[PDB]
DNA sequence: CTTCGTCACGGCGGCGAAACAACGAGGGGCTTCCACCGAAACCGCGCTGCGTTATAATGGGAGCTGTCACGGATGCA
DNA sequence: TGCATCCGTGAGTCGAGGGTAATAAACGCAGCGCGGTTTCGGTGGAAGCCCCTCGTTGTTTCGCCGCCGTGACGAAG
């Protein structure tokens, strides 16, 4: 069967990686059947590049404060948590940072070879002090979803190794509301209301476009059970 | 069209306080039931029995 | 299930028949009839100025 | 109370009289002051065609003429289509 | 509307009409559970008007 | 590869048809009755009103009467 | 003066919702205004009778289709 009445797509801007997708008229009910789904998708199947693991000089049970910089170590991990990052490797990649001196040292200081790309160079990251002298070594990869932290098994190898978690999905947050757009004339149609936010690393829609992509796949995956079922179309374009 | 933004009022016998009755900016609603929203009722009292 | 349907207690009217005395509306369902607007509405409905 | 004024007779009422106005206008106007007193319309009295012959000096029978030169005119469907939705 | 309402429409046991009480002449005490009501009347089921 | 056939392109022009103005024979304007409306009339009679009844007959049937409280207006002592 | 004692009030916004009874009557007369009825009537709707409104020709002229030729892109060997 076709959809009878061709369904749209609008994307609306509200900042330059923050945007909603109004859909309509989506046939009665359809707004939860792909809305949570979609949701769900976008939150677990972009890929992206997060930071994994941390090992600093100096500590090594001291996990309150570092000399040199000023405040304590979880505020720095936190700072480095929310690090934009892209690679192109499964392979573990590792990434230093050492500033000497006092200042203000920032995700700009960080060295990442070339495979590994920083798109926040100017987020800053530590209130070094006293003629601070640092060494950060981070253990970086790409995936999907979101990985917590795994713990070092070899404690004593990696022993000021510190693990951490991985927003490896590029996006921030996403959520649907549904709607009943013409629900009297044209029978409890509805609209669904999606609103996307993403990394400065990539963009709102060009993950959702993967997703779509992911989702067609995952279903046709499925209807290679009988190809010639009728189902539902929608017609043209 | 006609009922594009045209207040009407709901009332409850009996209304007691000023709020026994309220202006609603009414839409169309499938059905013959008058659909309430859920936070005015405490003021009318109306429960859905 | 009760004998209360909604089929049953809806009356709407924009103007039907009038009162033999008065010119006022008839009460009820059958007859077009009208809705009562009475004193203790009357209350709220200056409460509200 | 028997004696109530539907109030869509009254409104429509107005509607026919005026109706009745924008198509005797868009005939003839002596046709339409032939009608206006031969019904007595705008007056009390309908008329008879001998009345008529004095206030538009012409014989009876050339108001017999008019009747239908007013009445077969108007049934050209044109003002017709226009009127049978009052009724 | 049910067989109920055939059935228990009867075996009704009134407080009003000729030689009855009228509803304000009908005071609270009169309303009221008697003892001498067990296994006579029902104590329970009455109107709630 | 060569050479012939066709099909618009554009005009030419001479026919040709439709609009516009000198006006005269179907309508407009005459009598000439009487089956008729319509009048005017000539009525009778259901329909309302109104009168009378001649032994004595000489005091209502009925109604079921109560709340709850409260201020106050009203017959006593 | 008290002082009891009746008593005149109100006591929910509101939806479900048409109706139940009785006694002695006759005759007769008058007005009566509604409805059978009984006149002609001229004004009604035909029937027959005369002056003025509407159709023939006499061009005019853009228009247009046949014609006339042109040229090329085509048509066939």
């Amino acid at each position: 069967m076709l959809i009878s009445q061709r369904p749209t797509l609008s994307e609306d801007v509200l900042t330059d990686n923050r945007s909603q997708f109004v859909i309509e008229p989506l046939e009665p009910g359809f707004g939860y059947t792909l809305g949570n789904s979609l949701r769900r998708t976008l939150l677990s199947s972009i890929p992206g590049a997060a930071v994994t693991s941390i090992r600093i000089d100096g500590v090594l049970h001291e996990f309150t404060t570092v000399p040199g910089v000023k405040e304590d170590v979880t505020e720095i991990i936190l700072n480095l948590k929310s690090l934009v990052v892209s690679s192109e490797e499964d392979e573990p990649v590792t990434m230093y940072l050492r500033k000497q001196g006092p200042g203000e040292v920032t995700a700009g200081d960080i060295v990442p070879p070339a495979g590994v790309t920083v798109h926040n160079p100017g987020m800053h990251i530590a209130t070094l002090n006293d003629k601070g002298k640092l060494e950060v070594e981070l253990v970086v990869e790409r995936g999907r979803g979101y990985v917590p932290a795994v713990q070092n098994r070899a404690s004593g190898a990696e022993i000021g190794r510190i693990p951490v978690d991985s927003i490896y999905s590029p996006v921030l947050k996403v959520t649907y509301k549904v709607d009943a757009t013409r629900v009297e004339q044209r029978t409890d149609f509805d609209k669904l209301i999606l609103d996307v936010e993403t990394k400065n690393s990539i963009s709102p829609r060009d993950a959702l476009a993967s997703a779509g992509k992911t989702l067609v796949e995952l279903f046709g995956l499925a209807r290679e059970l009988n190809v010639e079922a009728e189902g539902i179309e929608i017609g043209p374009s | 069209e006609v009922i594009a933004e045209h207040p009407v009022l709901l009332n409850r016998a009996p209304t007691l306080h000023r709020l026994g009755i309220q202006a609603f900016e009414p839409m169309l609603v499938e059905g013959k039931a008058i659909q309430l929203h859920p936070l005015v009722c405490e003021a009318f009292n109306a429960d859905f029995d | 299930k009760l004998h209360h349907l909604v089929d049953d207690k809806i009356h709407a009217r924009s103007t039907g028949p009038y009162s033999m005395i008065t010119q006022q509306p008839l009460g009820g369902k059958a007859q077009f009839g009208g809705q009562r607007f009475g004193e203790m509405e009357c209350w709220a409905m200056q409460a509200y100025g | 109370d028997s004696e109530a004024v539907v109030a869509v007779d009254a409104v429509s009422f107005t509607l026919l009289q005026d109706q009745l106005q924008s198509v005797l206008d868009t005939l003839s106007e002596r046709e339409a002051g032939v009608v206006r007193l031969r019904f007595g319309l705008t007056d009390g009295q309908p008329r008879t065609l001998d009345e008529i012959g004095q206030v538009y000096g012409v014989t009876r029978e050339r108001i017999r003429q008019i009747e239908s030169k007013t009445m077969s005119k108007l049934r050209h469907p044109s003002r017709s289509q226009v009127l049978r939705d009052y009724l | 509307n049910n067989p109920l309402s055939g059935l228990t429409h009867k075996r009704r046991l009134s407080a009003l009409g000729p030689g009855g009480l009228s509803r304000e002449r009908a005071g609270l005490e009169v309303r009221d559970v008697h003892p001498s009501h067990y296994g006579r009347m029902c104590p329970i089921e009455t109107p709630e008007g």
